[PDB]
């Protein structure tokens, strides 16, 4: 998967 | 699982303090993969790894491809509330 700081 | 609501007040010039992963396009939710120290999700608590984000302020993310998500999560402003089921 992507992984995203939100 | 129990699904929490959990609070989370954040000021604009800030993030929410989580990274996340999976979506739709995955197979998977869209899961909690990081809670980054001092920011909102830390300091208001209640959120942890491994969780997966059901909803935010009452939108539905269960089938949400990752970056819908993103957009979504990036919008909501001031006072949020997460319905999350750790996994
Ligand atoms: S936080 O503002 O909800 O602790």
């Amino acid at each position: 998967v992507q992984d995203t700081r939100l | 699982g129990p699904i929490r609501k959990v609070l989370l007040l954040k000021e604009d010039h800030e993030g929410l303090g989580i990274s996340i992963t999976g979506g739709k396009e995955h197979g998977v939710p869209i899961l909690i993969s990081e809670i980054h120290p001092g920011q909102p999700a830390d300091r208001c608590g209640g959120l942890h790894v491994g969780d997966a984000i059901l909803a935010v302020n009452g939108v539905n993310l269960r089938d949400t491809k990752h970056k819908e998500a993103v957009t979504i999560l990036s919008q909501q402003r001031g006072e949020i509330e997460f319905e999350v089921v750790y996994v």
